[PDB]
């Protein structure tokens, strides 16, 4: 348990009655603070960070899309409309 | 909409109401200035195919105010796998005759990526669904519009809360559930056509279709709604094929 | 696929982790988890695991009560859907951190800006202790002590 350090990734071990817990950091997480957190950056694991579509490569990044009326803005996650009245949007709370 | 409450004027731009002769018919959805969808089975018992309108920027149906934009609707195109009198492939796209003005009170709804309707969407919990239906199982229909905001279930939750049976179809891939089971709230008669939207990150997308699938806030049973999903291949591509010869048109489905 | 069945869920000092069966021969499992009223959020995608650390999920706020459910895919296959067009799950018992958390000042994997709290920034008057020492929760229906040192 503990003794044996079974906590990864800077994760701390308390122990228990033979159980233990591991005290992981802020980008890990996991019974044995082994799953990082900033490597599932899929479309199925919110929406991939897109605010509209998501899109995952084969070997790399996955990319975010807009709905016709959008672009895609710099950071490329947030879409912004390009017309007067985008779909979806409520003028009257705008 | 039993349980709803009214909708301040200008938050459901894209409610449709349809009338035949006058009289209401279903709600629909402004998914673009000149397609609507409804509920196929509204035009189950239309036998005065011109004498259909559908009307936008409405709210409250007894005055007129400066808003309301009123078109005819030139074709009605349904699966052709839909059976007259069923609630499966319970969907319709509807060619306006011309567009509308998209206002403050007119705005399309976006009609989302298959993808993103089923593995984002889909796991949003609650949804707006409005009508100008009855308010009771048997009540009085309303005036202004009503929306309820309802919690989606995955079939298997469904059917394991339904109470067994009465005359129902079955949950199929192309409908899904969501209301609440202690007849409180529900979509109910006079809504059917009209929309299910979910709201995700600042945009509100169509994920579901009123359907009639309970009479209206039954005890031990859920709304149905068509799963948009399985029809957004379908529709964008009967958006953009010419014009056909028919008012009712039935496109093959897939 | 096989849907998932044992789910449990195990939690001291808040440290949540939720476990289930069988033990996947060719298929994969997610997991999701919701409050009563919350979207779903997904963790542990496509694991072969047969346990899924939610601590991080449940530490945002310990007294509201959370449902989980764990989908089964084959594997390849993973957007496998079955007659109603949604994926194979079982969903778990409602847990609600701050009544069935197990309990051991300590360190707890609650958070707030940052740091850790402690048992006692958790639970407030609601921890009493005994003397040889037992960690109590009077105002508890299930794990009201901890064991002693
Ligand atoms: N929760 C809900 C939601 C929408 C609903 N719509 C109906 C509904 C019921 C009937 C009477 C029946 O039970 O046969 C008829 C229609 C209906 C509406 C418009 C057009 C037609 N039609 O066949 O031309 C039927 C309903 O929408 C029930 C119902 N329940």
């Amino acid at each position: 348990q503990c003794a044996s350090s079974p906590c990864q990734n800077g994760g701390s071990c308390k122990d228990q009655l033979q159980s233990y817990i591991c005290f992981c950091l802020p980008a890990f997480e996991g019974r044995n603070c082994e799953t990082h957190k900033d490597d599932q950056l899929i479309c199925v694991n919110e929406n991939g960070g897109c605010e509209q579509y998501c899109s995952d490569h084969t070997g790399t990044k996955r990319s975010c899309r807009c709905h016709e009326g959008y672009s895609l803005l710099a950071d490329g996650v947030s879409c912004t409309p390009t017309v007067e009245y985008p779909c979806g949007k409520i003028p009257i709370l705008e | 909409i039993v349980g709803g409450k009214v909708c301040p004027k200008g938050e459901c731009p894209w409610q449709v109401l349809l009338l035949v002769n006058g009289a209401q018919l279903c709600g629909g959805t402004l998914i673009n200035t000149i397609w609507v969808v409804s509920a196929a089975h509204c035009f189950d018992k239309i036998k005065n195919w011109r004498n259909l309108i559908a009307v936008l920027g409405e709210h409250d149906l007894s005055e007129h105010d400066g808003d309301e934009q009123s078109r005819r609707v030139a074709q009605v195109i349904i699966p052709s796998t839909y059976v007259p009198g069923t609630t499966n492939h319970d969907i319709a796209l509807l060619r306006l005759h011309q567009p509308v003005v998209l206002t403050d009170h007119v705005v399309p709804l976006c009609l989302p990526e298959r993808t993103f309707s089923e593995r984002t969407l889909a796991f949003v919990r609650f949804s707006l669904v409005s009508g100008w239906g009855q308010l009771l199982d048997r009540g009085a229909t309303a005036l202004e519009l009503m929306v309820l905001n309802v919690p989606r279930l995955m079939t298997q939750d469904c059917l394991q809360q339904s109470r067994k049976v009465g005359d129902s179809p079955n949950i199929t891939e192309y409908m899904f559930c969501a209301g609440y089971s202690d007849g409180s709230k529900d979509s109910c008669k006079g809504d059917s056509g009209g929309p299910h939207a979910t709201h995700y990150r600042g945009t509100w997308y169509l994920t579901g279709i009123v359907s009639w699938g309970q009479g209206c806030a039954t005890v031990g049973h859920f709304g149905v709604y068509t799963r948009v999903s399985q029809y957004i291949e379908w529709l964008q591509k009967l958006m953009r094929s010419e014009p056909r010869p028919g008012v009712l048109l039935r496109a093959p489905f897939p | 696929t096989v849907a998932a069945y044992n789910l449990t869920w195990k939690s001291t000092n808040f440290k949540t982790i939720l476990e289930w069966e069988p033990k996947p021969v060719n298929q994969v499992y997610t997991v999701q988890i919701s409050t009563k009223s919350g979207d779903w959020k997904s963790k542990c995608f496509y694991t072969t695991d047969t346990e899924c650390d939610l601590t991080d999920e449940i530490v945002k706020d310990v007294k509201q009560t959370y449902l989980a459910r764990v989908f089964s895919y084959p594997a390849g296959n993973v957007e496998s859907t079955g007659s109603a067009g949604e994926p194979l799950y079982e969903n778990s018992p409602e847990f609600t951190p701050y009544l069935e958390t197990n309990l051991g000042d300590e360190r707890t994997l609650v958070r707030r800006n940052n740091t850790f709290l402690s048992l006692r920034d958790v639970f407030g008057k609601d921890l009493i202790y005994t003397l040889s020492v037992q960690a109590v929760i009077p105002s508890r229906t299930v794990n009201r002590k901890s064991t002693d040192s």
